[PDB]
């Protein structure tokens, strides 16, 4: 506990001392093009382009979103979307490489322009570890 | 008579619904009292 | 059963180009109800 | 009887105030530790959620179901998942609980450790029962809910000890003192004016002869007689949290002998 | 934010005692300092636990679906 660092009762940390939650919210829209050219939310595959991500798309349901119970991690995909250009160039959103957790709540809405607006949210519990500040 | 742009509004101020709202009104409104 | 309404919590759902409103409350929000695949948790 | 003796001062169902006499400090302490940490207990350790709409989040609850004390009288006759031969778990190694709650009432419905329902067979033995010491008999308020908030889990409690986690601790606080009249000089009181006047005299001061100036310092004076007090959480009966302590520590010292012999072979 | 089950410091159960304590307050018209002693919460490690918990959940519950 020398030089401004302290020792912390482990047992206490277990009994629940200082635990915390942590939410993060990724977001996204289906671009619009003056001359009716829209993107979409879906669980894609090859079908020409291949410019897709590297992580699992599976956890993806069919509307291109995850279900609020799923445990996600690595670069798992949280949202499936595609850009039409001439066919299937990816545009999905992977969980920030670092993090990992559980999907908390998903929400699908319209944005003034009548576009499909959507936001995901991952919850994570963070127990006090050694390098932690206090 | 005429429409001239849009003025963003400060929350909890006169022109905001929340202003006259009360305990129960808010929780239903989902805003935190 | 699939999507839901923020206020008038009423199981709804639909598919592509079926608008994005609820059956009653216009309130264009809508969530996405849990997964049927049960999830396990460490108890500590 | 023979070696280190006892003389239980007050005692109840949740506290065994007593006096360990003619022992070694080392041993007195070893025992202390053992009690707090290595005594086998049972507690939830896997929580499968089916549905939840509470305001608390999944793991939040889970955490809790862990500390909800559980029966464990016959724990010593249940195996550690890790040692049983089943692919994962069985009645031979674990107890399963269930908990369900719907906000039927129009006014905050409460979920108590009493709504836990065992499912697996206990093959007849005191184990897995949500210890309740509550006055009204509900014990540990797990979580509250409103309108149509549901909550369906499924738990699996296993053996396990403190080192692994604290939820398996059966001890919880353990009073310990000795030589109340600093006779061995194992301390050196800090003071402004007078030691004695500023620094409280312990209850234990009685059961031991006061100093008496004149006399020189008894250096040869080792240290026997310790005023402990083992409280309990319930899982196990206060007495046991001492007997099994004495036992566990016993078996550990045993193993060293044991391994010291398979090592004799070559 | 519901009662902490057990005390961080010493592990002594404390989940149950929420309701009880809250009565020896409003009903039995007692003072915190004793309501606790009444409930067997001797030393402050356990004490500080109840006397300080801020049961937000109640305010949470009051929302909706
Ligand atoms: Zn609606
Ligand atoms: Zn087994
Ligand atoms: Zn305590």
């Amino acid at each position: 506990n020398q030089e401004d660092s302290m020792i912390m009762n482990q047992s206490s940390i277990d009994r629940g001392l200082f635990r915390s939650l942590f939410f993060r919210s990724y977001m996204d829209q289906e671009k619009k093009y003056g001359m009716s050219i829209t993107e979409t939310f879906e669980k894609p595959q090859r079908t020409n382009t291949l410019r897709m991500k590297h992580g699992t798309y599976d956890k993806l349901d069919d509307d291109g979103l995850i279900a609020p119970g799923v445990r996600v991690s690595g670069e798992d995909v949280i949202i499936g979307k595609t850009t039409p250009i001439s066919s299937k160039r990816d545009a999905s959103t992977p969980l920030r490489s670092t993090e990992n957790g559980i999907v908390d709540q998903v929400l699908v809405t319209t944005n003034q322009d009548g576009l499909k607006f959507v936001k995901v949210r991952v919850r994570t519990t963070k127990i006090p570890q050694i390098g932690d500040k206090f | 008579k005429v429409f001239i742009g849009r003025l963003p509004i400060m929350l909890r101020s006169k022109n905001c619904y929340l202003s006259e709202a009360t305990e129960s009104d808010l929780y239903k409104l989902k805003e935190c009292p | 059963l699939k999507y839901i309404c923020a206020e008038c919590s009423s199981k709804l759902s639909l598919s592509r180009t079926d608008a994005v409103r609820c059956k009653d409350c216009g309130h264009r929000i809508l969530l996405k109800a849990r997964t049927k695949r049960l999830v396990q948790f460490e108890a500590r | 009887e023979e070696g280190p003796q006892v003389k239980i001062r007050e005692a109840s169902k949740d506290n065994v105030d007593f006096i360990l006499s003619n022992v070694d400090l080392a041993m007195a302490n070893s025992l202390r530790r053992v009690m707090i940490a290595e005594i086998p207990t049972l507690a939830i350790d896997s929580v499968e959620v089916e549905t939840n709409t509470t305001v608390l989040a999944d793991e939040f609850i889970a955490h809790r179901l862990g500390l909800i004390p559980l029966q464990s009288m016959d724990i010593e006759q249940l195996e550690y998942s890790r040692d049983c031969f089943c692919e994962d778990h069985c009645d031979k190694c674990s107890v399963v609980l269930t908990l369900q709650a719907f906000g039927e009432s129009e006014s905050t419905t409460n979920v108590y450790s009493k709504d836990l329902v065992i499912v697996s067979n206990l093959m007849g033995r005191n184990i897995g029962h949500p210890i309740i010491q509550d006055k009204e008999g509900n014990g540990v308020l797990i979580c509250k809910l409103r309108k149509g908030q549901e909550l369906k889990l499924t738990c699996v409690a296993k053996k396990g000890i403190a080192k692994e986690h604290a939820k398996w601790g059966p001890a919880a606080a353990i009073e310990f003192e000795y030589d109340p009249w600093n006779k061995l000089k194992h301390t050196d009181y800090w003071y402004e004016q007078d030691s004695a006047k500023e620094w409280p005299q312990s209850k234990n001061c009685e059961y031991e002869d006061p100093p008496n100036e004149g006399d020189p310092f008894d250096y040869k004076a080792q240290a026997d007689t310790f005023y402990m007090n083992v409280e309990s959480v319930g899982s196990i009966p206060v007495d046991q949290v001492v007997v099994r302590g004495i036992d566990t520590l016993q078996k550990k010292v045993a193993s060293i002998l044991l391994a010291l012999t398979q090592m004799d072979q070559d | 934010m519901i009662v902490p089950v057990r005390c961080f410091s010493c592990g002594k159960v404390v989940g149950d005692k929420w309701e009880s304590y809250l009565n020896l307050l409003q009903e039995d018209e007692l003072d915190e300092g004793t309501a606790l002693s009444r409930l067997g919460l001797k030393r402050y490690c356990c004490r500080r636990m109840i006397l300080t918990h801020v049961d937000l959940i109640e305010k949470f519950l009051r929302y909706n679906p």
